[PDB]
């Protein structure tokens, strides 16, 4: 299953929105 | 036409402020092409555990163009790009960055990030970047 | 037919002796299909910076099946694995771990390998092990 | 450039040849 793809505004509301690991962590978990 | 690559993501979901943030949400705005290796998507997608949160942002990186890599010779490249970087005192991080640069090369695109590695890749195989610390 | 994970070969490459080194010597020994995933190759080419040692090990990662992964659906895939173990208490270590799951997931085969990752893989969905500790 | 996979005796000359790095360090440098 993969939804809609997002429209503008909705891809923008999603900056900020939270990610549980900083890009070094995700390539050393 | 250029990729964007998980680190620039990351910042851009992570906060409102960061140079990295406010050039992908720019780059959006525009409506600029962003490539999406499937690769950065993967990594994207582990960010949040909740399946719903994982959707939307699956429904986000669809917005864009997700690539998918070049079966088997992405992967020989990346290592070749790792060994070369290492022959070269840069011990790159991550084999995901190797693919990323493998693909950038491959397509001859430059790559947006803010990681090191990727102007490790630059100085030692000529990677183009757009580096947004 | 099944998959052995970069940490068993990397024990049959090292200098040290081993219960995994020995396994794979004795499968290599009885002609035993092995399954390698482009993903394990890869992790195998960036272990020597020599590029006729690369050269020799592509040579014989090529002796076997090179599977290739299957296009953004192995990659969607290897994140929801991640994510599934995630929310059951157990972060994996590497996403390639989680890629060569979901291949072996889709193609129907068990994993080799000296890695508590997929042991975690195992508990959460079901993955067919052969642990070599 | 692949050049021809090894045969099995040629497979096996190459345990113990060497590897840089463990797994552990393999999945996170
Ligand atoms: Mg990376
Ligand atoms: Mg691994
Ligand atoms: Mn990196
Ligand atoms: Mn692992």
């Amino acid at each position: 299953l993969v939804g809609e793809p997002l429209g503008r505004d909705e891809a923008l509301a999603l900056q900020g929105s939270g990610f549980d690991f900083s890009n070094d962590e995700i390539e050393s978990f | 036409a250029m990729i964007v690559d998980t680190s620039v993501w990351i910042a851009y979901l992570s906060t409102s402020e960061s140079l990295a943030s406010r050039w992908l949400a720019d780059r959006i705005a525009a409506d600029s092409t962003v490539i999406v290796p499937e690769v950065v998507m993967m990594e994207l997608l582990i960010g949040k555990t909740d399946e719903d949160t994982a959707a939307l942002r699956r429904r986000l990186l669809q917005r864009f163009a997700i690539e998918p890599l070049a079966p088997v010779r992405d992967a020989e490249d990346a290592a070749a790009i790792h060994r070369r970087c290492r022959r070269g005192g840069d011990t790159v991080r991550s084999l995901i960055d190797c693919q990323v640069a493998a693909m950038a090369l491959r397509i001859g695109v430059a790559v947006a990030h803010r990681d090191r590695d990727y102007e490790a890749i630059r100085t030692h195989c000529g990677l183009r970047t757009e580096p947004l610390f």
